């Protein structure tokens, strides 16, 4: 039944990301559809997800904001939009968000 | 005689004109050597298909098998034309004029 | 996660499927529903002409049964 | 009818592909861009001098090999004869001879590269 | 290989001469001796086994 | 042959193909088997010199069968005639030649 | 497995060919009438073509021999519709 | 409507050739602990189109020393053969049913080399001539057995028609009867397309790009389709040759689905082989085939002519 | 029109035949021969010789392939010839293309002709014959008779290729 | 004996390809004669009719050939139907 | 005119040799960027190869004259940029020798420990890129993920991935972070389960064997005379290794084997490098 | 308006270029080895659309990565001239950004820009395989923001 387990696991992915519209957003804009846990949200609008059960390197990730300092940060995003205080936690420099 | 037999026959005619009327390349000459095989092969295939000569239908390939044999040994004459004279142009081989 | 490979070959699977699908249906459509006739020998080709001549509409894939004859 | 229609359609589509390829992209040629590529530095200068390759002997033999592959191609129709005893003997002759020609070609160096 | 340095010091706070024995320097001089009769594709193979990086040899 | 051995030792090496009226695979007749049958048994053992005059009016009938020389001349003459009154417009082909 | 299947295919080929030869007499019985009909229409029309000709005997056998030959297809489909002759000669060879 | 059929056999293939590039990138990557293209659209499904526009709007480089007329004929000749050599394939019902299908298969396959030949000459460079002549050396060893394996396998099919291949393979796969030949055919089909262990003609690490060195934009883009359309078509040739699926006389869907899946499985193995093994040397390639392959072909062809007569299992001709 | 399609296919056979017989650069002549060979396949394919057309196509591609390898190996010049560059081949080129032009006009215009032989231009379609082949192709079945009727031809041919490899090694031995 | 077996073993070790080709190539020449179906193979080829069995005129004294393609007399091939 | 030669052999023609001259670089992927190999070759076999170098001649030995000993350390870091810790180890030992000063016992051990994972790095680079240059691309990527992990250990202890500038005269710059050694143990457990994986891919592969067996063979005396060292000596049979014969640091207190080849060709060195991988794992 | 269709064709063309730019196989020194780690499975440059094609006739962005010296500077500019249009050159690492460590030596050109029109400058000695991973993506944004046809329709 592992086949249907991974089938329903993918179904919890689409429901977890706020329905189909949210699923398509993260697929088209974030390129990954894994769900995690909201460990914090910075003042600029970047959600910070984290999942301990993960291959080291993918256990912490950021969903970038839709607006930052005027410029539109829909699909075009970069790596410098990470505020410093979260840059430490994101780059595994510490285990304290 | 139809134009198909005509134009094929005329084709071998300038194949001869190409063959013996020479130029400064032995390769291009032996190119015309296997070229005139085309006309004879195509010519011969036309009749025996036209005449329903079932037995003679193997004569083209038998002719065509021997065809590249001339080219085969022809190319090997070229290489030691090159091995001993470097080039291919047909003027350096004249030491046998004497 | 190797599933991502499948979408690539998935559209490809349809891509090679269209030709064989097209030819079979085009042959089925043009040749009066019946599968396209094969003429690998003069006997088949001679047979095809007889069908075309007796068809009247100059179409090989129009077969008239016993109702044609008396 | 169908065969040359198929042939004509294919060359046409190819011609358009190279046509839009060779015309559309807003060319800009400045000589050194068109200069021959020589792995970063200038060419020594030739590329039409006679590139003496060493498989010349194996080259002509391939021609002789093909001449007899045409001979042994009518076998599918030759098997549908009334004299298989003769057809089998003559057929096996060609392969025996083809192996024999290769065997001499092999044993007396031949196949080996020229160094 | 046998990476080595020849350090000559005058006695001041800075070196006077620093020759850098690069293991690939001696190796690469032997490329011709190796590739004798081998084809070019072999030369590509001979380069790889030699394990040369050109920071050390060009110094 | 110059030195006839095919006859001497009694084995056929090339006679089987020499003519188109000889036996063919699965009895596929030639285009002019009837003519080559008649021509061959006309001048057989009579003499090459005593052949070109007597087995003549039968030989060209065969040579016409291969090439259709004066037969194609007939068609060219008829088709030439078509062009010279169709343009002049005296005659129209019957519906058999249209459909 | 192949050796059984191939022999079964052979069994069908004789069965296919037997149906061919049984039907063959009718096919030969149609062909002669069509070619004779085709030869007639050319020759009946040949009288109209060769009425004003200065010297052209109608219905002259090009060969000296009086035995019938297999009629040459060029005069069979000589003046027929250009499409018809085109399909007649290069039909099979082009059919696909 | 025959013209509609022609495009229906060209455009659907062309997208199939396009997506092979994306599939190969992902298959190679996932066999590499990598991920492959996944940013251009979803799952990287837009990647071939992204490369499609770039190449045809890329600056098409004309080298000054190149012979221009021969420069342009080669990309045309390469692509034209690739598409037209799809037409006799018996996808349920072949588009062009000819009594000599496999002979026509070999003819344009042999004609294909003149693309890399004339292009290699016309480029007028060292790497151009090196690639073109080793392309001769690679392909010169190649037709001699390719014909023999084709002859030996087909000798018990009955004739050279591709349609009757299905009737022969109706009961069991052809590979069960000629697996020694199938492995040898598969290596050569892996080889005729200049792929995986035999890619001397390209030779990225040793000839930079070989014949393709002076070929950019569409002239390059054309060269990629000819190489990749030949990959799919040759595997499809092998699929019918050795793994002929069942064919329901009333539902061509059944054969089409099965046949396509066989081509996909074989084409993946082409990428499978391409990832795993190293690259041969063009002398070893020739030595591999004319010293080890060719001797086995003659005896195996010897076996496959004697076998039908000895077993009274000759196939019908018609 | 396609009615004289064979009339056409015969021509470009000879224009290609002329082009390479004008002795251009050796590989250019190789192209000049293959176009003629490719179209030459068409003429015999039109008449019914399907196997003959494919084989003259197949092995002459193989034959011309090995020719190209030798041309660039030891038969090419640092300044290659073209059909236009040298005036000699240019003169040979232009002479060939008007030779056919003036003649096929004359043959088509008069349709009787005299040169060497007599030729009724009319149409090559004419000489096709009202024949049926049954369930066998004559062009393929006759060739299949090579292994049942032409045993002597097989022996002489097969033998000759064997020395063909002997001579190809005998004369290349280089001492 | 020992030398011959060793030479085969030395071959089979040094080269497995030509020995395999020589072996299976060698068989392809011999068993065609020993096969008991080769006489059947020619019979199958002879049985398959490509041309018409043209009828022949009656003059009496011809019991072998039938007068109808259903009569018991004549060449029959039930051997091939079971084969 | 002239009578024909009376022995019937014409005078031999003057040489018409036209060997190709090819520069394998400095852009070829196998040229590794800065290798200008002008080789005289006829057809596809080389006759003489002139290896023009200098396409990367930074005046390193000239600039060191103008910098203090501490400032000269990053030079060696950049010297052989795939064996960084081993490079600084050479320079540091020389300066310590001249200063007549020894490093503390803990320093020497991590210099050996980090000098050995450096041997892991270079041998990964050598064997993988070898297969990459040969044509085997897959073995390249699998280790490069693993040797990426080792770069993490580099940065965790020094700060930068490649150029640690960590091994200094008189000892290392600063102690390792807590938990670094445990991370070493986790990786070393996994590694031997990948080294054999490489051997599964190439070592017994016939195509890799033919491309590498009995090719580029160098004898014993000429290799010794040519100034060769390292694998060039151990590959051809000469049982020489500085870690054993003249052990620096604490290499004496570590047991390990030195793989020695017999044929001396290209292939024997590939096993010698791969076996050096596993022997390094014992040192770690 | 013609501006709308020009902008739509504008977005179509550059998106093809930024999602399919092929970095050349042009490595020099220490700065090149870690760039392999970008192509290594850890970061997987190919996932972002790029492929590492050799043969500057078939490449878009030139990764000048390592010390640019005197003896090779002619070779690079010949290589750059061979690259078709459009072509970009990312100066990668401090050595190619002005001379790096050996800025003051005798056989190094102080900066890759003195030979080539150098695009976005990625610093580092070496820049981390990720550091210029942004460098490549930041160029993809530069390709996104171009006008080209917009200028042409307004030229
Ligand atoms: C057989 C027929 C051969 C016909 C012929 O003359 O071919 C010349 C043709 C061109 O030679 P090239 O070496 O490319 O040199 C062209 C320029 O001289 C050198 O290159 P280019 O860039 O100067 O070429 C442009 C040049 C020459 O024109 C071309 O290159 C255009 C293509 C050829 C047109 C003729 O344009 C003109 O001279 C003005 C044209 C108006 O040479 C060939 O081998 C082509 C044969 C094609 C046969 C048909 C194939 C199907
Ligand atoms: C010296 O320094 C070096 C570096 O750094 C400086 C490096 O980093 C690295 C490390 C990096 C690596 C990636 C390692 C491998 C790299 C090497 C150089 C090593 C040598 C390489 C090899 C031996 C293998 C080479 C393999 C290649 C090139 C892969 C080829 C196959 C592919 C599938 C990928 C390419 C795919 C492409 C281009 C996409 C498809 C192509 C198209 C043209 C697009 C489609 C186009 C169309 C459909 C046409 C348009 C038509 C349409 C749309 C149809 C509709 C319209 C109509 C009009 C019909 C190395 C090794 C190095 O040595
Ligand atoms: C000869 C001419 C032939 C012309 C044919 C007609 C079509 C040609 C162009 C086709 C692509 C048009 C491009 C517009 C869409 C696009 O790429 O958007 C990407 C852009 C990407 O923007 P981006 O460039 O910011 O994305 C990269 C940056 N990150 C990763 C951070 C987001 O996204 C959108 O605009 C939304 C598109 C989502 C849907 C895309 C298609 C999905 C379905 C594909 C099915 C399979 C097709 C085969
Ligand atoms: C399939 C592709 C479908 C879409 C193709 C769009 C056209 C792309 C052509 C290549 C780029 C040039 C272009 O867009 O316009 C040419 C125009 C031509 O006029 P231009 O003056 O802008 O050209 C560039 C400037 N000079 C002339 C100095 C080189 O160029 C540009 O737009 C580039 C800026
Ligand atoms: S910038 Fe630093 S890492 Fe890059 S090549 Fe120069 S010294 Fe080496």
């Amino acid at each position: 039944m592992e086949l249907v387990q991974v089938l329903r696991r993918g179904l919890q992915q689409v429901s977890g990301h706020g329905g189909l519209r949210g699923y398509l957003r993260v697929l088209f804009r974030a390129n990954d559809v894994r769900v995690g846990t909201l460990v914090g949200e910075d003042k600029y609008g970047n959600k910070y997800y984290e999942d301990n059960k993960q291959f080291f390197g993918r256990h912490r990730w950021v969903i970038y904001t839709t607006e930052m300092n005027g410029r539109d940060t829909f699909w075009d995003v970069d790596g410098s939009m990470v505020p410093p205080e979260w840059h430490r936690w994101l780059h595994c420099m510490t285990d304290d968000p | 005689m139809p134009l198909v037999y005509m134009n094929i026959i005329m084709a071998f005619a300038i194949a001869l004109a190409g063959l013996l009327m020479y130029r400064s390349h032995l390769m291009s000459s032996l190119l015309c050597l296997e070229g005139m095989m085309l006309s004879l092969f195509i010519m011969s295939t036309l009749i025996i298909l036209n005449t329903h000569f079932t037995l003679a239908n193997m004569m083209p390939i038998i002719l065509l098998v021997f065809a590249a044999c001339e080219a085969a040994l022809g190319l090997s004459l070229l290489v030691m034309v090159s091995n001993t004279y470097g080039t291919d142009y047909v003027q350096n081989l004249n030491l046998l004029q004497c | 996660m190797w599933f991502e490979i499948l979408p690539g070959i998935a559209v490809m699977a349809a891509c090679l499927f269209i030709p064989g699908m097209a030819t079979a249906h085009i042959h089925k459509f043009t040749n009066g529903g019946k599968e396209k006739r094969v003429a690998h020998f003069s006997y088949q080709w001679n047979l095809m002409e007889r069908d075309r001549c007796i068809s009247g509409v100059n179409r090989y894939h129009v077969t008239k049964g016993l109702e044609n004859i008396d | 009818m169908n065969i040359m229609l198929t042939l004509l359609t294919n060359v046409t589509l190819a011609s358009l592909l190279v046509l839009i390829a060779f015309w559309l992209p807003q060319l800009n040629a400045y000589s050194e861009k068109t200069s021959p590529y020589e792995c970063g530095f200038d060419p020594m200068g030739s590329a039409r001098l006679p590139f003496s390759m060493k498989f010349f002997l194996v080259a002509i033999t391939f021609l002789l090999f093909d001449l007899e592959i045409a001979l042994l191609l009518p076998l599918p129709w030759a098997s549908q004869t009334n004299n298989l005893k003769t057809m089998l003997t003559m057929a096996l002759f060609l392969l025996i001879l083809l192996a024999a020609s290769l065997a001499y070609e092999w044993t007396q160096k031949g196949l080996e590269w020229a160094e | 290989g046998e990476f080595g340095v020849y350090l000559v010091s005058d006695g001041s706070s800075r070196p006077y001469r620093c020759k850098i024995k690069a293991p690939g320097f001696a190796h690469l001089a032997g490329l011709d001796k190796m590739s004798k009769g081998h084809m070019l594709a072999d030369v590509v193979a001979i380069i790889g086994t030699q394990d040369i990086v050109f920071g050390e040899v060009d110094r | 042959p110059f030195f006839d051995v095919q006859k001497r030792l009694g084995l056929d090496l090339d006679r089987w193909m020499t003519i188109q009226s000889a036996e063919q695979p699965h009895k596929i007749p030639g285009r002019c088997h009837a003519f080559e049958k008649e021509w061959i048994e006309c001048a057989h053992g009579i003499g090459g010199i005593r052949a070109e005059k007597e087995c003549k009016i039968e030989f060209d009938d065969f040579v016409e069968c291969l090439l259709r020389q004066k037969t194609m001349k007939r068609l060219s003459a008829i088709k030439r005639q078509r062009d010279k009154l169709i343009k002049e417009g005296k005659y129209t082909p019957p519906p058999h030649h249209l459909g | 497995s192949m050796m059984k299947w191939n022999r079964e295919r052979r069994r069908l080929q004789i069965e296919d060919f037997e149906a061919r030869i049984a039907l063959m007499p009718l096919f030969q019985a149609e062909k002669d009438r069509r070619v004779l009909q085709m030869l007639r229409e050319n020759l009946e029309e040949e009288a109209i073509i060769m009425k004003d000709v200065p010297d052209w005997k109608v219905g002259e056998s090009v060969f000296h021999t009086t035995r019938w030959v297999t009629p040459m297809m060029g005069e069979l489909y000589g003046l027929r519709t250009n499409e018809e002759i085109l399909s007649a000669t290069y039909g099979f060879i082009w059919y696909t | 409507m025959f013209m509609i059929n022609i495009l229906s056999l060209i455009i659907p293939i062309l997208l199939a050739v396009a997506f092979l590039t994306l599939v190969e990138r992902k298959v190679l990557g996932y066999m590499q602990l990598r991920k492959g293209p996944n940013v251009v659209g979803p799952y990287g499904l837009l990647q071939p189109i992204a490369d499609a526009l770039k190449l045809v709007t890329k600056e098409p480089l004309r080298p000054g020393t190149s012979s221009i007329s021969m420069f342009i004929i080669a990309p045309i000749l390469g692509l034209s053969l690739a598409l037209t050599m799809w037409v006799p394939l018996p996808m349920p019902y072949p588009l062009i049913n000819m009594n000599l299908g496999v002979l026509f298969m070999l003819a344009m396959s042999s004609l294909a080399v003149y693309s890399i030949l004339w292009s290699g000459w016309a480029s007028n460079s060292k790497y151009a001539l090196i690639g073109a002549l080793r392309a001769v050396a690679q392909t010169i060893s190649y037709e001699v057995t390719l014909a023999i394996i084709l002859l030996s396998v087909l000798l018990m099919n009955g004739s050279y028609t591709l349609s009757t291949l299905i009737t022969t393979q109706e009961h069991i796969w052809m590979i069960f009867t000629s697996w020694p030949l199938a492995m040898m055919w598969f290596i050569s089909t892996l080889a005729e397309t200049n792929r995986a262990p035999f890619d001397l003609t390209e030779g990225e690490s040793e000839l930079v790009s070989g014949f393709n060195v002076e070929y950019a934009a569409g002239p390059f883009a054309m060269f990629f389709m000819a190489e990749y359309a030949n990959i799919i078509m040759m595997n499809a040739f092998t699929a019918i040759l050795f793994l002929g699926a069942s064919h329901d006389p009333h539902t061509p869907e059944l054969y089409t689905i099965n046949f396509v899946l066989k081509t996909l499985a074989l084409t993946i193995t082409f990428l499978w082989i391409r990832a795993s093994y190293p690259r041969f040397r063009y002398d070893q390639l020739m030595h591999l085939l004319w010293k080890s392959f060719l001797p086995l072909t003659l005896a195996l062809c010897m076996w496959h002519i004697s076998l039908p007569i000895m077993t009274a299992s000759i196939p019908p001709q018609s | 029109m396609t009615m004289y399609i064979a009339f056409i296919l015969s021509t470009i056979f000879v224009i290609g035949f002329v082009g390479f017989s004008s002795k251009p650069s050796p590989i250019y002549g190789g192209l000049g021969l293959i176009v003629s060979g490719g179209v030459g396949c068409g003429i015999v394919l039109n008449f019914g010789g399907s196997f003959l057309g494919l084989m003259v196509f197949l092995i002459y591609l193989g034959g011309m392939l090995v020719v190209f390898g030798y041309t660039t190996a030891m038969a090419t010049e640092m300044y290659p010839e073209v059909w236009v560059s040298n005036k000699t081949v240019f003169g040979a080129f232009v002479s060939g293309l008007m030779m056919e032009f003036c003649m096929v006009y004359y043959a088509l215009k008069e349709e009787e002709v005299e040169i060497i032989f007599k030729f009724n231009g009319l149409g090559d379609w004419v000489i096709y014959d009202t024949g049926d082949s049954g369930f066998f192709s004559e062009e393929a079945m006759g060739i299949a008779a090579l292994y049942s009727y032409g045993t002597w031809l097989v022996i002489v041919t097969g033998w000759s290729l064997l020395i063909g490899v002997v001579v190809i090694m005998e004369i290349t031995r280089g001492n | 004996a020992g030398r011959i077996a060793s030479f085969l073993k030395n071959a089979w070790a040094k080269e497995p390809v030509l020995v395999a080709s020589f072996a299976i190539g060698g068989l392809a020449i011999i068993l065609p004669s020993l096969s008991p179906y080769t006489n059947y193979a020619i019979r199958i080829n002879r049985a398959t009719p490509y041309n018409y069995p043209v009828p022949l005129r009656d003059d009496g004294n011809m019991p072998d050939v039938p007068s109808h393609p259903q009569d018991p007399q004549g060449p029959s091939l039930e051997w091939l139907k079971n084969l | 005119w002239k009578p024909p030669p009376w022995n019937d052999v014409d005078p031999p023609k003057d040489t018409l040799v036209s060997n190709l001259t090819l520069n394998f670089g400095p852009q070829h992927p196998a040229a590794h960027g800065v290798l200008r190999l002008v080789m005289e070759l006829s057809g596809e076999m080389v006759r003489k190869c002139d290896p023009h170098i200098g396409l990367l001649h930074r005046g390193t030995e000239k600039l060191i004259e103008y910098k203090t000993y501490l400032q000269a350390l990053p030079y060696f870091d950049r010297l052989d940029y795939v064996s960084m810790m081993c490079n600084e180890q050479a320079y540091s030992l020389a300066v310590e020798k001249l200063l007549n000063i020894q490093p503390p016992p803990r320093a020497q051990w991590i210099r050996v420990l980090f000098g050995e994972i450096t041997r892991l790095l270079n041998h990964i680079m050598a064997v993988t890129t070898h297969a990459l240059d040969i044509g085997a691309m897959t073995p390249f990527f699998w280790m490069f993920e693993e040797r990426e992990k080792m770069f993490e250990f580099y940065e965790r202890v020094s700060g930068a991935r490649m150029h640690a500038a960590y091994i200094r005269p008189g000892g290392v710059h600063q102690d390792l972070p807590l938990g670094l050694l445990d991370d070493i143990y986790e990786f070393s457990k996994n590694f031997s389960f990948r080294i054999d994986e490489l051997e599964e891919m190439l070592t017994n592969n016939r195509i890799w064997r033919n491309r590498t067996v009995d090719i580029g063979v160098v004898t014993a005396e000429d290799a010794l005379n040519y100034g060769f060292s390292g694998v060039m000596l151990r590959g051809s049979g000469i049982q020489w290794d500085l870690r054993k014969t003249q052990p620096y640091d604490v290499y004496d207190q570590v047991e390990f084997d030195v793989p020695i080849g017999s044929r001396g060709d290209c292939y024997d060195r590939y096993l010698c490098r791969v076996e050096e991988m596993r022997q390094s794992l014992r040192i770690i | 308006r013609g501006e709308y269709v020009v902008a739509k064709l504008d977005d179509l063309v550059n998106w093809a270029r930024r999602s399919s730019l092929w970095p050349m196989t042009f490595g020099l020194a220490c700065c090149a080895v870690e760039m392999m780690h970008m192509a290594a499975p850890r970061y997987d440059m190919d996932r972002f659309g790029v492929v590492f094609r050799a043969s500057p006739r078939q490449s878009d962005v030139m990764i000048v990565a390592g010390t640019l010296t005197n003896k090779m500077a002619p070779a690079l500019r010949k290589v750059y001239d061979q690259m078709p249009e459009p072509r970009y050159v990312v100066s990668m690492g401090s050595c190619a950004n002005g001379g790096g460590y050996y800025h003051y030596s005798y056989s190094v050109v102080r900066g890759c820009d003195r030979i080539v029109p150098v695009d976005i400058y990625v610093p580092g000695c070496p820049p981390t395989a990720e550091a210029l991973l942004y460098g490549i993506l930041q160029l993809q944004r530069k390709i996104k923001r171009e006008k080209r046809l917009r200028i042409w329709y307004r030229r």
